[PDB]
């Protein structure tokens, strides 16, 4: 898996591939990776399918029982801290999930890291999973706050590509998504076969 | 140290139509070098437009089903109609989620249809990860039959050919064939074929014979 | 991997920590505060192992200021310090034990600046100056060869310094920069951030 | 008023509670048992109160073990209750020391269940009087009785209900010790023909168990054909 | 059970026209030891049920104590409703199913056989809760010496008559005798029919040393 | 350990040698292995002396008070079954190898075995513990149907003989009890008195 | 009056006033009907709207393939007895693969029921039960009560003015084993008719029916569905 | 069972609470204590109930009990509650003790017991602790203190007061001999004295019917003493002494 | 004084007449289901000026499908609304679809006669709910009106008032009600027959009003929406 988010002046960027695998096999090429878990938020999953695609669904519950008791949206530091305070009572059973937790609320742009070691901690710049480490490097050296909306799509787009090709756990088509002040958008669906054509 | 887990074998296969769901398995129930039977088909019906495809530790297999078919009634009883094929998809995948740390054993397969008329088909892992696919082969010959189905179905790796829509027949033709190949390598794979074809008109059944040895 | 340092002088408790949040080989945050305010004179500064650290010092950091809200005033740094050994002590042998390990600092009326010193196991012990972490290995003998017990605070920000120079030079960890904060009569104040 | 609960004696001494308990028993039509030389039978005059209820419903007599049957006078409900506590009783017995209970203990047993619901506000006592039935080579015939406040006695003749008296004045005229069971069944059927009320109550079915060596040991109930038999003689006895 | 104690061997069942036999050897060893020789590892359910055990003969006893006062249970109701085979099997793979899924299992493999219906009923159920129909079975040993030989002569005659299920059943009995180290030549034979279920017993098989003389 | 019982026409035969050993170490010589369990029954018992110990009192209470509620000698199979329930039940926690023998008015002489795991059978005749190995050619050649009391005592002291010269985990004096209507009758044969096979010498 | 308070009260009498009070529950509710052939079990409800803009609460409730409900007295305690009755059904199937017989679940619906009559602070349930079936002891129609007996029945009526629906099926039973299906859902309904006054009638807004039988798994008609049943009530 | 059941935990019509109304009746007929704070000191005096001739003495009070290091109380009203009370004051502060590593300030010492007060008088059906307290301490926050608690849950701080018998009329006669601000150990020990002369009218007032602690500080240590008899007898010798001047 | 579960002569429980009798003391609310829709309309009852008017809501969003109604004593009413959230949420958690409005009363309507004092946990119901509720949705059956009392009973409604005035609105209701009704003439309606019922003069900021129907979610009236419906009645 490689997913990445990435808060800039006009939001926030969200980027995943689609594999899922068991061991060595492929599994799926059309995995969805990033949950929307309301019209302004949504989460990122990397690690245990099963465990990111539940504890995701959980907190998409829990932040719309939030939001008719309290009658406003929750914010991203609330949802990213429900979240960690659910899966902390697990720690040790062998839960794996990688998240980004990506919205716009009342304080701007948000982005937080969450996982199910315990972390939780808000940042810039992200990236998850077993191919994150291939989608920094290409992300760092392209990355600033004041992007371009297209630059920024491309920089998500190209970063997660450069992933799956050294990362044999990540492929697929890349999915795309910008979190605006608004509501985020869905932006593009490229198979990684198409983009490589395109990058030569 | 007992084991509470044993592999029994099965291949299960599903393919989605535009207004069809085939859900196929063998027949044959295997442990260590051993059959135990070669008649036990891998496949259940659930509710006249969805049937379920379960293979990998029968004894699971046994109890899953069991506890399906109790709560599409409950959920009938409660709600006043019967559960659709979505909707029994994602309670499956809270069932086995409620067994994270001691699974079900099983590779699910679910084929039928949606509220529109047209062919579904959902795949699971043991513990409840889950999507839609257009097709999807499960159990023991999965790796054998995937790759087949990806070349023929989603026409992968192939140009200049015309990517038509799946026929009944030819969906048949397939599946027949894959799994054929798939008696020829896999050990666990044999005895007998089992078809179900969900439509609008019901669920019918079709078996063809396989290799014994 | 987390260092955090304390130095008290006569009348104000210097401290500071890296900015650093690691995860296998990278960085995944580089301006990550590891201190957390317990009133307007308590700083807890908290590492150890994920979810345990946050969830540990927060649930102090509330009870503390529960104190506050329901009896008018403050907990002295020495209880606090001592209400946080409590809780972590009694965790030990328990379901659910944190795996932390800290400084408190802290500046009372009428006892004037402490730190003190916590590991995971809960032994407390109150300190002129103290550090947690690898980079303490490199760094104690710094502390106890430069200070003393009158260190104004310009020298302490300097021995600070040193400090921080010397995990630059020797240390393998990239720790490049650094949270600091003094606490004295007048509260807590942030100042700048040390980075190289 | 002293006669609220359970738990408070009047100044006499009396548990009012209990001895309420019993008229709902006393209220009740007739069932009586009969032990003889081989074995217990059971009869019950059970009143039918509407035409449009099957033969054989509501029935008052029941198999509490292979071996022993129960029959019962009083609220109905509360009867159900103790013949499934009776089952219990008897089935854990036998996972315990793997052999069928004695009836006795099983009396016993059961009858202290009885009086636990006689000391306590918090619950009240059972509105039924019951017999237990049983035989087996080594112990012979046997008949108990339990009331509500949870005495058990063992008789060679006994019965509940309203017509109580008139029932075992009747009984008294057998010689039952030398007799079998299949001479008792239509002397049980006369009997239970003899105290019912035709004026007062107008429809009533028999209803006969028996438990003995022709029945090896097994408590069952009386083949139609004899019931239907033992009827006709109880009839043509009353002309 | 974590340890099995003393243990049963192989359990045979056959279907024919009429009927389901079964057969197990009468005795309970104890790792190597052959300790117990004269124990039935058969059980009368009722009158349209039989179940045969391999494995642990406590565990074994547990369960017709079990299976037992349940059928007693239900006669007491008296009213027209039994277990069929069917039931009977259904119950036994849940509770084994059950206790697998407590880490504490019932270490046994059965064979249900049963009439009811004009239907003939046999039935598998092991340790974990596996379990499923055939028209024959065995287990243990005999899953791999004597279900080769049931299994042929169905496929030849799928439909036997009582006498010739007979007749392939002591046969197979005799090769376990050859070949299986914890068997015994000393067995039972349990039959169930419209008619109810017989156990016979105890017998033996004939058997045949002449290739003691044919090595040189 | 060895422990054996045998039935008659009229009674049992109970005996075991009296060796209690740690590791090597004999911690008694001359340890009583037949326990009574109520008038005209006891057990027989090897395996851990903490374990037989323990369960032995506790059947001996559930027996007694059985047998006063029902006013009667309890049977031997109800004592046997309440050794089978806790050695069954606790099987994963005890290590008890159990012979159960006595006399009761409706079923005469009975032996029954409650071997380790916690089944339980009745047989003509049972042995148990770690010397009843050595023995069971012995007594599959040389036990006859029908003896007498007299008879299943040669049989019994012969057979545990036997077994304590070749286990070294088994030895001492050998105590017999017969049980008969009659009562109970306990004797001990020691030194000269355990039958003795010569050492077979060059 | 010192006696009818409590359920664990016996009075002097020998009578509980609070489980006759319960039963006042079912007196009071809308009548309904059960009656059955040799082949089919089938029950009759009429229905009581609220205002003239209300639906008509339901009666019958479906409790397994082989078994539905009819209700009268207190709504609450019906779903959750009728929520017993679905879960010991499918315990039955989960655990023996097959059918609970319908009597041994109306055993357990008296055990169930009789608890709460003996004990302080406790109530009976307020509602009765009649039961239709189908098992291998053919079809079945059971009565339950707040007293937590129950009855086994050739037919029967509860609910207000049931005395005139049973008086009907009184005058008609021996002709009901030999009723083919449409014969006896009409004597259903005839006998449900005699509870109304004079005016009014059956109509598809006020009658529910259920059946199962041989052939039939226990089905529910209402509105437009119980035409075919009240035309030809000729 | 609703019928045995006094319902001791429920609103009258007037939103009243009898049962602690009843238990404030129980602490009025109660022997009269007071407390009263002075700028070096804090004192409780308390009317002795126990004062029949063959009584043995075997502690060195009957009211007054030492709760910590820095804090006292007295009790007036029912004896074996006050027992319990105090006890459970003891463990409130040894709780805290262990946790913080410092003394019980003194108004949450009383607070955590007057929350279990509070607690009996809204559920568990049980008669509330007919018992009220006077609290006499020094702590780091605000020095030299005094609080009154009773069956309510009820407390407050006070500089004097007084509970039990005749409460009223010492409460008055503080109110106008007390000097707010200016009072010390031995002025707020002589107007003690004064008060239970008046309001113990049944009879004349003797050192065996009397019971003095007081609470000072002294070298950064508290000390709480209770008086011994010659002290007692020698401060009724200088009130009586002092109402000889009382005219010229 | 008797128990809480104890049945009067004729069948009921004391407690749920009693809390039926409460419901008499809560303010007027109208649920009108049409084939376009359905709404709800409530008066305020605004007791003080001081009062903030939009602090009052006895209309509240269960799910974006259906809305609730509420009179009786309102207090009450918290823990019903909570459990009718919670479970609608859990339904789409489990079954990934949207609950019905049927499915949803029900589900509330089982705590209702869930109190006592001696079956039950440490400090479980004392007392039925004071309260009466209207649920308005839409699902797969189309438009749809609920209502529910203290007695757990439900039933489908096409109009239906509770509370002060519910006699009275009830038969304007039979009156104006017609099965082809559009949802703007139900409104006019409702409106037209809390003018009639409310002590205070109908306004903009003393009634609430919502609807849901099939293209859009639930929908709270603003002032100036309600404003213009006013301005026709
Ligand atoms: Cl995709
Ligand atoms: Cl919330
Ligand atoms: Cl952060
Ligand atoms: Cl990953
Ligand atoms: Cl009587
Ligand atoms: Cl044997
Ligand atoms: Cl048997
Ligand atoms: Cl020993
Ligand atoms: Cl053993
Ligand atoms: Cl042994
Ligand atoms: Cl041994
Ligand atoms: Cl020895
Ligand atoms: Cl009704
Ligand atoms: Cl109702
Ligand atoms: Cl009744
Ligand atoms: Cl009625
Ligand atoms: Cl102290
Ligand atoms: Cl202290
Ligand atoms: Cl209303
Ligand atoms: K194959
Ligand atoms: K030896
Ligand atoms: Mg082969
Ligand atoms: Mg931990
Ligand atoms: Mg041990």
């Amino acid at each position: 898996t490689t997913t990445l988010a990435f808060k800039f002046r006009h939001g926030v960027i969200v980027a995943a591939d689609s594999r899922a695998t068991a061991g060595a096999y492929i599994a799926s090429q059309t995995v969805k990776k990033v949950i929307e878990i309301n019209p302004y938020l949504l989460g990122t999953m990397a690690g245990g399918a099963a465990d990111c695609s539940f504890w995701e669904r959980l907190l998409a519950r829990q932040c719309r029982i939030y939001e008719l008791r309290n009658k406003e949206r929750i914010s991203v530091a609330a949802a990213s801290k429900l979240l960690a305070n659910m899966v902390y009572q697990y720690k040790g059973m062998g839960l794996s999930m990688g998240t980004m937790i990506c919205g716009w609320d009342k304080r701007g742009p948000g982005l937080y890291y969450v996982d199910s070691e315990g972390n939780r901690i808000s940042g810039a710049t992200f990236s998850v999973g077993s191919g994150s480490v291939y989608a920094y490097g290409v992300m760092d050296r392209g990355y600033s706050y004041d992007l371009e909306v297209e630059q920024a799509y491309d920089l998500a787009r190209r970063a997660i590509y450069q992933a799956t090709y050294r990362d044999a756990y990540s492929g697929g088509a890349v999915n795309l998504y910008h979190v605006r002040e608004d509501g985020w958008i869905r932006v593009s669906s490229d198979n990684v076969a198409d983009l490589h054509e395109k990058y030569s | 140290r007992f084991s509470p887990y044993v592999f029994n074998g099965g291949t299960i296969l599903a393919i989605a139509g535009e207004d069809f769901a085939i859900v196929a398995s063998d027949t044959r129930l295997s442990e260590g070098f051993s059959i135990h039977t070669r008649d036990s088909p891998k496949c259940y019906k659930l509710t006249d437009k969805t049937v379920i495809g379960c293979s990998g530790f029968h004894g699971d297999c046994l109890t899953l089903t069991k506890i399906i078919e109790a709560r599409l009634k409950m959920y009938k009883h409660s709600n006043n109609k019967a559960m659709t094929t979505g909707a029994i998809a994602a309670m499956l995948s809270t069932i086995l989620y409620s067994r994270r740390f001691f699974p079900y054993y099983v590779y699910n397969i679910i084929g039928g249809l949606d509220e529109e008329g047209k062919g579904a088909v959902y795949s699971f892992d043991p513990v409840g990860s889950y999507q839609r696919d257009s097709f999807k082969a499960g159990g023991s010959a999965s790796a054998m039959l995937q790759p087949l189905l990806d070349n023929q179905v989603g026409f992968k790796n192939m140009q200049n050919v015309e990517h038509v829509p799946l026929s009944l027949d030819r969906a048949m033709r397939l599946v027949k064939d894959v799994f054929i190949s798939a008696a020829e390598r896999d050990v666990y794979t044999g005895d007998a074929l089992r078809i179900c074809i969900v439509t609008k008109e019901g669920i019918r059944e079709e078996t063809v014979s396989l290799r014994k040895d | 991997m987390e260092y955090l340092i304390g130095i008290q002088g006569p009348d104000y408790v210097l401290v500071a920590s890296d900015r650093v949040a690691a995860s296998n080989i990278v960085q995944m945050k580089d301006d990550h505060d590891k201190m957390f305010k317990m009133s307007e004179k308590i700083l807890l500064l908290c590492v150890g192992e994920a979810g345990d650290t946050v969830q540990f010092a927060e649930y102090i950091q509330k009870n503390v200021q529960l104190y506050k809200m329901r009896n008018g005033y403050e907990l002295s740094p020495t209880a606090a310090a001592n209400f946080t050994r409590r809780n972590l002590a009694d965790c030990l042998r328990s379901r659910t034990p944190y795996h932390v390990n800290l400084l408190l600092a802290g500046y009372d009326e009428h006892e004037g600046p402490a730190l003190y010193y916590m590991d995971y196991l809960a032994a407390l012990a109150k300190a002129p100056f103290a550090a947690h972490g690898y980079g303490a290995f490199l760094t104690l003998s710094i502390l106890d060869r430069y200070y003393t017990p009158t260190i104004s605070r310009e020298r302490a920000v300097e021995l600070l310094r040193k400090c921080l120079e010397e995990l630059q030079k020797r240390f393998i960890l990239n720790l490049p920069t650094f949270s600091v904060r003094i606490i004295d009569k007048n509260g807590i104040h942030d100042l700048d951030n040390i980075s190289f | 008023g002293y006669d609220l609960s359970a738990s408070t004696f009047s100044p006499d001494g009396r548990v009012f509670q209990v001895e309420y308990a019993m008229k709902a028993v006393e209220n009740s039509s007739t069932a009586i048992g009969i032990r003889c030389k081989d074995g217990v039978v059971f009869g019950v005059e059970k009143l039918v109160l509407s035409k449009l209820y099957e033969e054989g419903s509501n029935k008052r007599l029941f198999n509490v073990d292979r071996h022993v049957g129960m029959a019962v006078a009083g609220l109905l409900a509360d009867a159900r209750s103790l013949a499934d506590i009776a089952r219990e009783e008897a089935s854990n017995f036998r996972s315990n020391f793997g052999y069928n209970i004695p009836l006795k203990h099983l009396a016993d047993r059961v009858a202290m269940y009885v009086h636990a619901y006689t000391l306590y506000s918090a619950v009240r006592p059972f509105g039924c009087s019951f017999m237990l039935g049983s035989y087996s080579v080594n112990d012979g015939a046997q008949l108990y009785m339990i009331d509500p406040s949870g005495v058990s006695y063992g008789y060679w003749g006994c019965a509940i209900g309203k017509a109580r008296q008139a029932a075992k004045t009747e009984i008294e005229k057998l010689q039952m010790k030398e007799m079998t069971c299949r001479d008792i069944v239509k002397e049980v059927a006369k009997i239970i023909y003899i105290v019912h009320d035709e004026v007062k109550d107008k429809a009533f079915e028999l209803e006969l168990s028996w438990v003995g060596e022709l029945t090896n040991g097994r408590h069952e109930i009386v083949p139609k054909d004899i019931r239907e038999e033992a009827e006709k003689y109880a009839k043509e006895s009353l002309k | 059970t974590q340890n099995p104690m003393v243990t049963g061997t192989s359990v045979l069942g056959v279907k024919f026209e009429g009927g389901v036999v079964i057969a197990a050897d009468m005795l309970g060893s104890y790792g190597s030891l052959a300790r117990f020789r004269n124990i039935s590892r058969i059980m009368r359910v009722n009158n349209s049920t039989m179940l045969g055990a391999s494995g642990d003969y406590a565990d074994f006893q547990y369960l017709k104590q079990v299976l037992g006062q349940m059928v007693i249970d239900e006669e007491l109701l008296g009213d027209g409703h039994s277990y069929s085979p069917r039931a009977i099997h259904s119950w036994l793979t849940r509770a084994m199913y059950s206790r697998r899924s407590k880490m504490n299992p019932l270490w046994n493999t059965m064979v249900i056989g049963g009439y009811a219906d004009g239907e003939s009923f046999l039935g598998y159920v092991d340790m974990l809760g596996v379990a499923y129909e055939a028209p024959s079975l065995a287990t243990g040993y005999g899953a791999y010496l004597a279900q080769p030989l049931l299994r042929e002569v169905l496929e030849k005659q799928p439909v036997l008559s009582q006498t010739e299920a007979r007749d392939l059943v002591e046969r197979c009995m005799r090769v376990l005798y050859y070949r299986d180290a914890r068997s015994y030549n000393r067995f039972q034979i349990a039959t169930v029919t419209e008619k109810g279920v017989e156990i016979e017993g105890p017998l033996s098989t004939e058997t045949n040393w002449d290739i003691a003389h044919m090595i040189s | 350990t060895t422990i054996m019982a045998v039935q008659f026409d009229g009674g049992v035969v109970l005996g075991a040698d009296s060796r209690t050993t740690t590791g090597s170490y004999i911690a008694n010589r001359v340890t009583d292995k037949l326990t009574p369990i109520h008038d005209r029954i006891f057990c027989c018992r090897s395996g851990s002396a903490a374990d037989t110990q323990a369960v032995a009192d506790a059947v001996t209470y559930q027996l007694g008070f059985h047998s006063i509620e029902l006013n009667e000698p309890p049977l031997v199979h109800t004592a046997a079954s309440l050794f089978k329930e806790m050695c069954y039940r606790y099987r994963e926690d005890l290590m008890a190898g159990i012979i159960i023998a006595g006399w009761d008015p409706q079923e005469g002489g009975q032996v029954y075995s409650v071997p380790m795991g916690g089944m339980m059978v009745r047989q003509s005749f049972a042995i148990g513990g770690s010397g009843s190995s050595y023995i069971y050619g012995y007594v599959d050649a040389t036990y006859r149907e029908g003896m007498t009391k007299e008879e299943c005592l040669q049989f019994t002291a012969n057979a545990l003989a036997l077994a304590m010269e070749r286990d070294g985990s088994s030895g001492g004096v050998i105590r017999l009890a017969a049980i008969a209507e009659s009562g109970v009758e306990r004797q001990v044969l020691l030194g000269d008195q355990i039958p003795k096979f010569a050492v077979a010498t060059l | 009056n010192q006696y009818d308070n409590d359920v664990t009260v016996w009075s002097p009498q020998g009578r509980i006033h609070q489980i006759e009070y319960a039963m006042e529950a079912v007196k009071q509710g809308s009548a309904t009907v059960g009656l059955k052939s040799k082949t089919h079990a089938v029950l009759v409800a009429l229905k009581r709207a609220q205002s003239e803009l209300a639906a008509h609460q339901k009666k019958i409730l479906h409790v397994d393939n082989h078994i539905g409900i009819s209700i009268a007295g207190l709504t609450a305690d019906a779903r959750l007895l009728c929520n017993f009755m679905r879960q010991e059904c499918l315990d039955s199937r989960f655990v023996f693969d097959r059918p609970l017989p319908v009597s041994r679940l109306v055993s357990l619906i008296g055990s169930k029921t009789q608890i709460p009559t003996q004990r302080y602070g406790r109530r009976p349930y307020g509602v009765g039960l009649l039961i239709a079936g189908y098992d291998d002891m053919g079809p079945h129609i059971f009565q339950t009560c707040p007293s937590a007996n129950y009855f086994d029945c050739r037919a029967m009526s509860i609910g207000a003015r049931s005395q005139s629906a049973r008086t009907y099926l009184e005058r008609h039973m021996s002709e009901f084993m030999e009723c083919n299906l449409n014969e006896l859902v009409k004597h259903g309904l005839r006998a449900l008719r005699e509870t109304l006054p004079a005016e009014q009638d059956l109509t598809t807004k006020n009658v529910s029916i259920g059946i199962v039988g041989k052939d039939l798994e226990f089905t529910i008609y209402d509105d437009d569905d119980v035409s075919p049943f009240l035309e030809g009530l000729e | 069972s609703r019928r045995y059941d006094s319902r001791t935990t429920i609103f009258s019509p007037e939103g009243r609470l009898y049962q602690v109304e009843y238990a404030m009746e129980a602490i009025g007929h109660a022997g009269t204590c007071l407390g009263i704070l002075a700028n070096d000191g804090v004192l409780l005096a308390a009317e002795r109930r126990n004062i029949h001739k063959l009584l043995d003495e075997v502690f060195f009070s009957e009211k007054i009990y030492k709760l910590n290091e820095d804090m006292a109380c007295s009790v007036a009203g029912i004896t074996s509650d006050a027992n319990v009370l105090t006890n459970e004051l003891r463990l409130i502060a040894q709780r805290y003790l262990l946790q913080y590593q410092e003394p019980i300030p003194c108004e949450q010492l009383v607070t955590a017991l007057c929350d279990i007060k509070q607690a009996y008088t809204q559920f568990g059906g049980k008669r509330p602790f007919g018992v009220s307290l006077l609290y006499i301490g020094w702590d780091k926050h605000y020095g030299f203190q005094l609080y009154q608690s009773d069956p309510s849950g009820n407390y407050g701080g006070w500089k004097a007061t007084c509970i039990g018998n005749n409460s009223a009329a010492a409460v008055s006669m503080l109110k106008q001999d007390y000097k707010e601000g200016e009072m010390t150990l031995k002025s707020a020990l002589a107007l003690a004295i004064k008060v239970l002369n008046k309001t113990m009218d049944v009879s004349k007032l003797s050192a065996e019917k009397v019971e003095i602690a007081t609470l000072t500080r002294e070298n950064g240590k508290t000390v709480i003493r209770v008086l011994k008899q010659k002290e007692v007898e020698q401060l009724i010798k200088k009130h009586e002494e002092e109402e000889a001047k009382a005219e010229r | 004084d008797r128990g809480v579960n104890t049945f009067s002569p004729e069948g009921r429980l004391f407690q749920v007449e009693y809390a039926i009798e409460a419901i008499k003391l809560g303010s007027t609310a109208i649920g009108i289901q049409t084939s376009e829709g359905v709404c709800l309309a409530v008066e305020k009852r605004i007791t003080s000026p001081l009062m903030e008017p939009s602090s009052i809501e006895k209309i509240v969003e269960i799910d974006a499908h259906i809305g609730c109604a509420m009179s009786g004593l309102i207090a009450d009413a918290k823990t019903l609304i909570d459990k009718a959230r919670v479970e609608t949420q859990n339904h789409w958690f489990t079954y990934n679809e949207t609950m019905t409005v049927e499915s949803v009363t029900q589900a509330v309507s089982n705590l209702a006669l869930q109190f006592g004092e001696e079956d039950a946990d440490p400090g479980a119901m004392s007392r039925p709910f004071g309260v009466a509720l209207l649920f308005g949705g839409v699902d797969e059956k189309g438009p749809q009106l609920f209502h529910m009392d203290p007695s757990g009973t439900f039933v489908q409604c096409d109009a239906r008032a509770i509370g002060s005035a519910s006699e009275g609105a009830q038969s304007s209701l039979q009156e104006v009600y017609h099965k082809s009704m559009t949802l703007k003439e139900a409104i006019k309606s409702s409106l037209i027959i809390l003018k009639q019922v409310m002590e205070e003069k109908l306004n903009a900021t003393n009634i609430e009003l919502a609807t849901v129907q099939p293209g859009q979610n639930f929908h709270m009236f603003t002032k100036e929406e309600l404003e213009e419906v006013i301005k026709d009645i």
